[PDB]
């Protein structure tokens, strides 16, 4: 990555808005991390809950459907680590709910998984599918702790 | 064998 790209990368992690700006060009607004998993700005500030970088990528033409390395978009970062606002965005700004990785992995798994009820409910609105098998041959719903009863109920 | 995603669930 050029000097910039790996700036802009850093300022979308980080959440530093004026970097961003600063930074964020047609040419860059969808550079990839190649140093490690080829992720784009909206990848990081997705996964790190940075929702005014999230909203101004998305405004200046970040793909929601891009993935990295692993198949992975932006969405299943935001799931994963329970960004209730920032998956909502990303759902409204046209994200696939039923989008697999490389592992199968849907953005209903890593909900699912770390016992993210509401935006279980979220997905489950737009269209996501319970029913999915990873490559393991698990859906979301096996992927449930114990404990998560009010979850197994809702994907059930 | 898959890697977390990138991110974290607490700012803090």
């Amino acid at each position: 990555n050029s000097e910039a790209d790996r700036q802009l990368l850093e300022a979308a992690k980080a959440g530093d808005v004026e970097t961003v700006k600063k930074l964020c060009t047609v040419q860059s607004v969808n550079c990839r991390d190649i140093e490690g998993r080829q992720s784009t700005p909206l990848h990081f500030a997705a996964g790190y809950n940075r929702v005014s970088v999230v909203e101004y990528l998305l405004q200046h033409g970040a793909d929601v459907h891009a993935k990295d390395k692993g198949g992975l978009v932006p969405l299943h970062n935001a799931c994963s680590y329970g960004h209730y606002e920032v998956a909502e965005l990303l759902v409204k700004h046209g994200a696939v709910v039923n989008v697999a990785d490389l592992w199968k992995f849907t953005p209903l798994h890593e909900a699912a998984a770390k016992g993210k009820y509401e935006i279980c409910k979220l997905l489950l609105q737009h269209g996501a599918d319970p029913t999915k098998k990873n490559r393991d041959g698990n859906t979301p719903l096996d992927l449930v702790k114990d404990g998560d009863t009010d979850i197994q109920d809702l994907l059930r | 064998q898959r890697p977390p995603p990138i991110g974290q669930s607490f700012r803090s």
